[PDB]
Order: structure tokens, then sequence, then C-alpha cells
RNA sequence: GAACGCGCGAUACUCUUUGAACGCACAUUGCGCCCCUUGGUAUUCCAGGGGGCAAGCGU
RNA sequence: AUGCCUGAAUAGGGUGAAGCCAGAGGAAACUCUGGUGGAGGCUCGCGAAUUUGGGUAUAGUAGCAAAUAUUCAAAUGAGAACUUUGAAGACUGAAGUGGGGAAAGGUUCCACGUCAACAGCAGUUGGACGUGGGUUAGUCGAUCCUAAGAGAUGGUUUCAAAGGCCUGAUUCAGGCCACCAUCGAAAGGGAAUCCGGUUAAGAUUCCGGAACCUGGAUAUGGAUUCUUCACGGUAACGUAACUGAAUGUGGAGACGUCGGCGCGAGCCCUGGGAGGAGUUAUCUUUUCUUCUUAACAGCUUAUCACCCCGGAAUUGGUUUAUCCGGAGAUGGGGUCUUAUGGCUGGAAGAGGCCAGCACCUUUGCUGGCUCCGGUGCGCUUGUGACGGCCCGUGAAAAUCCACAGGAAGGAAUAGUUUUCAUGCCAGGUCGUACUGUCUCCAAGGUGAACAGCCUCUAGUUGAUAGAAUCCGUAACUUCGG
């Protein structure tokens, strides 16, 4: 996720099980006050669900991560 | 694989063709 | 994608709002007389397609590079 | 075909007590 | 090896190629190409 | 030489899903699945093919314009030539008929 | 070069195909020499039309 | 009574999903309708939140 | 025992039925000869039987759990027959011991650490134990639709008040229509995504590039040509557009099986050339390998069918297959479907094969070639026009389109329409890791009789171990011009 995270400009995060992707896109916004480009969401083995978040070109992945 | 899960009372009593539990009555 | 003939065409392309850059692909290769030559292509996408305009005169090929916007980002290859 | 239709049961019934 | 349909396939297909031809050409008449072409 | 097998979940013969054989840019074999054929549209008379209209898939009818599903003629896109010139020649002759008819009926109630 | 549609069948159905067929001929070997198995069309020409009947009876 | 979670229920050592179980289905976390409200350019679009849906010829 | 619905399979060798063509006999009928054609209670490898998935009804003794073949050197380790690397031998041999799937299993997938128990010897190994990591979709499925059937409502639409829509200067009045919820398929019907790269473990899901489908609001250009819903051609029909209510119809969805013939693609075979590898006591222009082009988009391309002229026995046309013609043949000239090929964009910038130059290090930089052809009773697959046989004219529904009809609407500081072109936005929930009774892919040489033998690509080395037709003739014989 930390690769990810370097690299591919994608915020992996944890979420509920009760939430799609436009609630994770909007949570993520209102919370961390960036623009998301997009939202891929899996279903973890051990019942919770996993969220990629890649994030629009303005703005810099990791100095959220640092944030 | 006669019986399925039972929603009703967690149990492996539920036949797929009757549609009916062996254990519980569900429904 | 999608090949267009019309030099203004490309132009009007190259002139619009919403454009980021243009790439001009250069390609040796033979002609039916085995007389090989240099043949350019220049690569513009619009808003749902990319275009191109293939050009085997060089003096035109030249030509059109110089009627480029200077606002322009050129990808030489 | 099946023109009953047009009666309802009441009407039926409370038609057929005056007779 | 080549069975016997085929090469019969071949043969008429000449025949007959080689039989328009000629009446196409003027070689034959509409009445000696048809009685060739039955034969 | 290289095999090749389904890239979806039907692993069965059927007719849904049936594969060609293409080598890609990267020089090695693979399966593509290939979609139904559309069938010509028919006349609504005789049921041959009818002549001058696109074959499409049922809903790809839906994005080409009107000339292209259509000819200029009357039930053009309906019915083909000949069954419209067998319907104007029927529909005259059979009001030529009633003409007729009503003319002798006329004549022949006029006796009394 | 033996074909794919031959090689699968050879592989699956062959075996029962050739049980049955020898089935079918060890059947027909023991009721050939019985009496009592004639098809519709032989049994319609025993009994014949109703006029042959009344014939019989007279 | 059951399932999933931290004796308890997302306020988890108020009360999730169910169950007589109730909007409709159900071996699917599937498919609807109604009212109010909020946000993203916004009269139309998209989404979030809250609350609901087991007349007669008779007198 | 008999069913029913929806899929897969129904193969191959031999023989050669009707019908047809051409010869010879006879006044016909009819009988022979050759070919063609390709059928069946044909063969080959009262009773029995009659492929298959899913759905749905009536004593430290016996003994080692049996699936062949292992050997040498090195590494790791306290400890090696069993772990790892290299070499040798052997096995499966595309109908696999190879690569995927449905169902089922549920973390068995990957890494690190470990040998208390388990894998019937041992183990440093693991489908074990402990701690962590891992499954990303508008385009693939479910989701939608109905099938046999099931099943609420008052047994499955029945003596049920079972529901929606429209018109109107404001008067609640009038009018139209018929018929029943719902469930039931991850093999049926169905809108749309490809290539390359990337991980220890994820890919049509991620990354890069490229493109489509559906729905919505809207703007611009063009058309709607005197002001009001456009033209051309004898015709088939063509078009950048070119309004269309109730109502009534039509098409696609959508439908048995077999046979030969024609066409395309993948595989196989093969010539030249440009690279790389092996052998070379002798011979061998020698043996192996790379030379690839996706979805999508533009132009072009058709057998069949149809239209116009014309009017035919001296009967012509014609298929491998004998059918067609005054119900209009032969001939001449055209129209259409775009299936499928060709050129181009995507796209060489990708991938592939080489060579050279950098470093105790993520140590990547540079330069070339990636070209031109042939062949088919060959295998796989798709498709076209036909022919034969069986038979309800060969499941239904969702969904899309079209036709008849003539309601209504349209002009003077932006008339009406926007099936023409361009432009904007969005696409939720669940499955995806791994293995795997039904299923998918399928190289070559010998065999010169399906078979069997050997090998290429790819996988293995698992199972307690040690000791004792063929030689000599002749005639013939293939395509075009
Ligand atoms: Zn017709």
């Amino acid at each position: 996720a930390m690769k990810k995270v370097e690299d591919g400009n994608i915020l992996v995060f944890q979420v509920s099980m009760k939430a799609n992707k436009y609630q994770i896109k909007k949570a993520v916004k209102e919370l961390y006050e960036v623009d998301v480009l997009k939202v891929n969401t899996l279903v973890r083995p051990n019942g919770t669900k996993k969220a990629y978040v890649r994030l629009t070109a303005d703005y810099d992945a990791l100095d959220i991560a640092n944030r | 694989k006669s019986h399925t899960l039972c929603n009703r009372c967690g149990r492996r009593s539920f036949h797929v063709q009757k549609k009916t539990c062996s254990s519980c009555g569900y429904p | 994608a999608r090949e267009i003939t019309d030099i203004k065409q490309f132009l009007e392309l190259t002139r619009r709002a919403d454009v980021k850059t243009a790439t001009v692909k250069i390609n040796k290769k033979l002609n039916k007389a085995g007389k090989p030559f240099r043949q350019t292509k220049f690569k513009v996408r619009g808003s749902s397609s990319l275009y191109t305009l293939v050009i085997n005169d060089a003096g035109k090929a030249k030509k059109l590079i110089q009627s480029l916007p200077p606002t322009l980002k050129v990808n030489r290859l | 075909l099946s023109r009953y239709v047009k009666w309802p049961e009441y009407v039926r019934v409370q038609r057929q007590k005056k007779i | 090896r080549l069975p016997s349909q085929v090469v019969w396939i071949r043969r008429l297909r000449v025949l007959r190629r080689l039989l328009a031809k000629y009446r196409d050409a003027g070689k034959i008449d509409k009445h000696l190409y048809h009685v060739l072409y039955k034969e | 030489a290289q095999r090749v097998t389904f890239r979806r979940r039907n692993p069965y013969n059927t007719r849904s899903n049936k594969i060609k054989v293409v080598k890609t840019p990267g020089g090695i074999l693979r399966a593509q699945h290939v979609k139904k054929l559309a069938t010509r549209p028919k006349c609504g008379d005789c049921g041959s093919a009818l002549q001058g209209i696109s074959t499409l898939r049922p809903r790809q009818y839906a994005t080409v314009s009107k000339t292209h599903k259509t000819v200029s003629r009357a039930y053009g896109g309906s019915r083909c030539a000949n069954c419209v010139k067998e319907r104007i020649i029927r529909a005259f002759l059979i009001e030529e008929q009633k003409i007729v008819k009503k003319v002798v009926k006329e004549q022949t109630e006029a006796a009394k | 070069k033996v074909s794919k549609s031959t090689k699968k069948f050879q592989s699956k159905h062959l075996k029962h195909t050739l049980d049955q067929r020898r089935k079918e001929k060890i059947q027909k070997k023991r009721i050939q020499g019985r009496r009592g198995n004639k098809t519709d069309q032989e049994k319609a020409d025993a009994a014949g039309t109703r006029e042959q009947q009344q014939l019989k009876k007279s």
C-alpha cells in the first residue's frame, strides 16, 4: 500500500462495509481536502473493505500521507 | 449437499429442494 | 484513432482551447520506386479521438512545423 | 364471451332478490 | 492418392471451361456446344 | 503451435461464446470472442430480405439515420417493391369490382 | 490425420456405442428364432380386410 | 433463537443483519415506490442524510 | 416406468439407394455398360438394452499402505539417500504427468521463522505450525427476461368493485383499453475494451496508450430554398438532414439434422534474405531459433436476390450434384446487403532478435535488423448458395427498429423539427487469490492399414532405503494459349 502511495498516487484506506464508491470519494474529499480521480473497492477475506483512491495529478499522495 | 444453512437457526438443515428446514421448520 | 488529409484542419485542431501537446513522428521508409524518403506524422488529439496527418513531403512538413502556434508544446518522436 | 363482469356481485344479488 | 470425386470435379470443370471458351470464341455454335456439354 | 482457451466465465462450447484465434502485436496467439451475426430485415409479406436496408443488431438500429433503414417508396423498409405493386393493383381492382357490383345491384333492384 | 470430433467420440462414446450395438445384435439373434414377433403391417396383412374376414367366416 | 462484530451493539467487557418479522423477493446482502432535506456548476442531472409503504334503474 | 425445459455430443473406415448424364438391344414398356450422385432397420472397430450437465413433474512379530530409476560434485545445516544448484540417465508425448473453467472446497495462494505434533523411514522440506501480505471492473459474470414448472391473491384467472391513461375557456363531467402478482437458467435470450507493461503473491479489473456503450441537460454550424414538413432515377433504389397522436401491423431477438461444393482466418508445410546457437576425424550452401500487428475508425470490395430493354424449337442456359425459361430463358445494362478480403490511422514510439560501451553500488546508455513470396483430397474454425431426410412452418420473454394512419404545431429585432455534424457530464451493489462430476485448446516425423514407435513446447524424477509392397518391358499420361 505504501508503495502504491509513493509511486501510483493511490491512497489505500479501510472503509466500512456499508459504504459505496460515492461515499468513499465524498469522505476522502471532505476529510483530506483533495480531489479524487477514481475509487476502486474490494472486500477482504476477513470481512473488511479496502479502497484504492487515486487522486488527481494536482495533488501528491505522499504529501497527504505525511500530513 | 442436500441441505444448506438455515437463516432462522444457523444449522445445515435447510433442504434446498423442499425449501424447508428439518430442524426449526423455516419457514 | 482517425486520419486526416487536410492541413488546415490539423492547424485548427491544434488551435483549440483544450489542447495539451502535438507529436511529430519521423519515419524513414521506401516508396514504390525504391528510393527511401522521410515521412512525417503530425498527431494531435481532439475531444475523444487522435487525429493523424501523414505528410510524405519534407518541405510541406517543414512549413507545417513553422506554422504551428508558438505556445503549443511539441513532442519530437 | 363472459360479460358478467359488467355487474359486481352485490349489484347482481340485490337485483336477483328484486325478481 | 487423389480420390475419385476430386479428379472427376477437376476434369468436368476444365472440360466445361474449354467448351465455354470455344463457344464464346466462335469455334463452336450453340447446338454443337450443347451436344458436347451433355457428352 | 500455441494453445488458447476461453477468456470469460463460460467453459462450454455454447453458441453464445465462440472463439477466434488472432496473433496479437506481442507475437503470441490469443482467443477473441465473436458476437452473433446480424440478420437482414425481411419483407412482411413474402419473407425475402429487404433491399437497401443495412444489416445490424436489434439495438444498433437506434443509432443510425433513417435513410439507412428505410426506402423512399411507400411501405419502404417494411415491404418490398413487388409486394407493394401487388397491393396497389389488388386494391384498385377490388374498388372497381365494388363499383361494378353496386351498379349491378342498383339495376337489379330497379325493376320493382 | 484423425479429426478432433473423431478423437472426442472415440475417447468418450465408442465403448458404450459398441456395447449397445452388440446388445441389439444379440437380441435380434435371439428373437429371430422365436414365434410371435410381427410388424404392424405384417399383422394387418395377416388379419386381412373386413371382406376377407367375412369370406373366411363363410 | 440465529449471524457478524466490540457482557455489550458502530455511543459496542444507544441497541448492526435477522427472527412471530412487516415495501417486494431471497440459497441474491437483489429490486422498487412515496415525503422532507443537504451537497456537487444545477429548474432538469448525480449523490448523501432523515422518515415511511405487510357504487347499485335495491327501496 | 414414463416424462418435460434448456445446453454439450450424435464421430470415423467400408459398401454404394433413388435421381441424373452418356452409350448398346427392342415397336414401346423394359433390360444391360460406364460415370455421377451420396441414402439407409446396411456393415466394421409379449420380452433385454438404448450418452451426458443443469433445472423440473407424474512381538521388535505380521508388515511398509504398491503409482517404474536413479547416479556424481557443490551449498546450507548440529545432523542430508530424501532440502537447494549444476551435470548425467530416465518418464508423460497435444486423445499429456501440459495450460484454463462450472460445481465444490475456503486461505490450501506468497514471504519470513520452526521442527513439539502430522505428511505410516528420515527431513534443514511442506496443502503442517507461528507471524504477516495478498483478490481493484461502466465494457468479464451475477444483476434484467422468460422456459418446463412452482406459487400468492378471489386451485392459477376462476360469477373478484383486481388499473392506468387521455380530453376539458371552471363543470367534476366525458372517453379508451382489456387481464392478472411473483419465483424459476453464473451452459438459454442479452449495450459496450483492446494491446503492451507491471507483483514474492493481482489483471480483459492496476499502470500507459488507444476506444467504445447507455442515459441526461444543453449550445454552435447546416438543413427545413419565398417565407411553412427537401430532392434525384423509367425502375430496383440513392441521400448529411428532411415533424408525425390515438389506433392497426411488420422485422430482428427466434430456433431440427445431415451431405458435398465455393470463400476467409489461425495452425502445418516451404523458397530467398537479414541476425543468433550446435556439430564438424571425414562429408554435409548443414540442424535449431527471431523476422509480430489487438479492439476500434475511414475508403474500397459480393455471390444470391431484384430492376430495365428484348421476345426464344434447329430448344437453349447450366451445377460436383438436373434444374430453370411466354408465370419471359440466353443476351446487353444496372440496383442492393458488407459477410469477408485490400489500403490506411491505431503503429512501431509497442513487442522480438542482435551487437557495443558503462559498474566492489537501481548499473542503464547507445547502434542495427525487424523484409519479400509459394503451396492444400492437410487439421481447427467461421461463412455463402444449394441438395436430402424428419417434423408443431421446428422455445418464450425482455429489448431495439420500421411501416400504415393523419391528430396537432410552425414566421417579421432569433418561426417549427434537430433519426445531419460538433461540443459537455456521469456510470452504484456483489464475485475475482488458489486448486479443480461436466467442459475448453491441441505440433512434427515414421508408420505408408484407425493402431503402435520416436520427438518439439511444457511438465515430472513421485513411491522407506542398503545387501545378498519389390527387379526387366512397353504404350500412355497434367495445365493454359
Ligand atoms: Zn415482399
